[PDB]
């Protein structure tokens, strides 16, 4: 069927960067529009970024608005989701979907911890 | 310059409820649809038989908008060959889908405190739905072998059921706008059109 | 954010009598739907009885008829569901879940399945047996 495969995610020190990517199969990649959620222990899942089938024009979330940027390359089907000025917050397993969600893919985990 | 009603469809104060999707034709209007890709509004937006880079290069001979409002989850369904309550019971895009679902949080407008009851489902059928086939049906829905005489009781239930949308919930509980564009090309050589 | 947790389940013997009960914390659903429903070994988890805030109307099964009876402190927010003349296929995994109601036509609809539940307790075993 439908297979989103994330990857990127390790423990960086507050104020780091990270570069999460995930790779998409199962349908034509050039032609969705791909989001970014996270979900934290305890809490829920919540939409962080939104990318065009182009690329053309990108959504943030107020929380992340000016820290995260998210990008598209549609030779490799892979999206990217560049973080930078990590909080503690931010701390939660990142997810990539076409769709709304968490839990799809397997996702990858991101600990901003001192 | 004659552009499509695009807001009416997008922008409506309110939508239908997926058992009862509305529909819109679009016609007699020159229609701009990198307008839609292009806005990165839609958290949502897949297209399927076509390339959206292509579509102001296309020729139509019908163009519908089906509106509606489900909850994340769902959004899933809304596809070619998925499975679900809502491609089920509620809307189905055949196999041979050929156009494009476009798909938004809709959180501060279709979720109350308390509970948004206005947005149902239809969640008990005897059957799957054909594509785009609507059902609005209100028959008491028989679960057990008692016959149920159109009474509702413990086997035999009403066949709708509210979201009950709240804005606390994650985003996979929270309600989301979605518009299917589908469309119908025009038969011809490529040296006309395609 | 929503917790449902059931007490009371434990083994007896046919005819016994058992008390169950499900501590609500969380409720902001202005209209709902508070049901007991029982899971046997391998089969399929089903509606045992049902509440719903409007009307404060009850349903129960039919092979519990008489004999269950379901009711709600809304003040100390639990629900309780007295079991009387057990008998030994009543032995199951006893869930307390809970959703919204249904608005349609200006009526308010409480179906008492599972599909219609959207918060679910762990559940509390119910066994009777010599």
């Amino acid at each position: 069927q439908v297979q989103l495969v994330e990857s990127g995610g390790a423990l960086v020190q507050p104020g780091g960067s990270l570069r999460l990517s995930c790779v998409a199969s199962g349908f034509t990649f050039s032609s969705f529009a791909m989001g970014w959620y996270r979900q934290a222990p305890g809490k829920e899942c919540e939409w962080v970024a939104t990318i065009t089938i182009t690329g053309g024009s990108t959504n943030y979330a107020d929380s992340v608005k000016g820290r995260f940027t998210i990008s598209r390359d549609n030779a490799k089907n892979t999206v990217y989701l560049q973080m930078n000025s990590l909080k503690p917050e931010d701390t939660a397993v990142y997810y990539c979907n076409p769709d709304p969600g968490c839990r799809r893919g397997q996702g990858t985990q991101v600990t901003v911890s001192s | 310059s004659n552009l499509c009603p695009f807001g009416e469809v997008f922008d409506a104060t309110r939508f239908a409820s997926v058992y009862a999707w509305n529909r819109k034709r679009i016609s007699n209007c020159v229609a701009d649809y990198s307008v839609l890709y292009n806005s990165a509004s839609f958290s949502t937006f897949k297209c399927y038989g076509v390339s959206p880079t292509k579509l102001n290069d296309l020729c139509f001979t019908n163009v519908y908008a089906d509106s509606f409002v489900i909850r994340g989850d769902e959004v899933r369904q809304i596809a070619p060959g998925q499975t679900g309550k809502i491609a089920d019971y509620n809307y189905k895009l055949p196999d041979d889908f050929t156009g494009c679902v476009i798909a938004w949080n809709s959180n501060n407008l279709d979720s109350k405190v308390g509970g948004n009851y206005n947005y149902l489902y239809r969640l008990f059928r005897k059957s799957n739905l054909k594509p785009f086939e609507r059902d609005i049906s209100t028959e008491i829905y028989q679960a057990g072998s008692t016959p149920c005489n159109g009474v509702e009781g413990f086997n035999c239930y009403f066949p709708l059921q509210s979201y009950g949308f709240q804005p606390t919930n994650g985003v996979g509980y929270q309600p989301y706008r979605v518009v299917v564009l589908s469309f119908e090309l025009l038969h011809a050589p490529a040296t006309v059109c395609g | 954010e929503v917790q449902l947790v059931e007490s009371g389940g434990d083994s007896v013997q046919p005819g016994d009598s058992l008390r169950l009960s499900c501590a609500i914390s969380g409720f902001t659903l202005d209209y709902y739907t508070i049901g007991w429903f029982r899971q046997a070994p391998g089969k399929e988890r089903e509606g045992v009885s049902c509440i719903g805030s409007s009307d404060s109307s009850t349903s129960y099964a039919d092979a519990v008829k008489g004999r269950f009876t379901i009711s709600s402190d809304n003040a100390k927010n639990t629900v309780y569901l007295q079991m009387n003349n057990l008998k030994p296929e009543d032995t199951a995994v006893y869930y307390c879940a809970a959703g919204p109601a249904t608005y349609y036509g200006g009526n308010w609809h409480h179906t008492c399945h599972a599909n219609a539940m959207h918060y679910w307790g762990k559940g509390t075993l119910v066994t009777v047996s010599e």
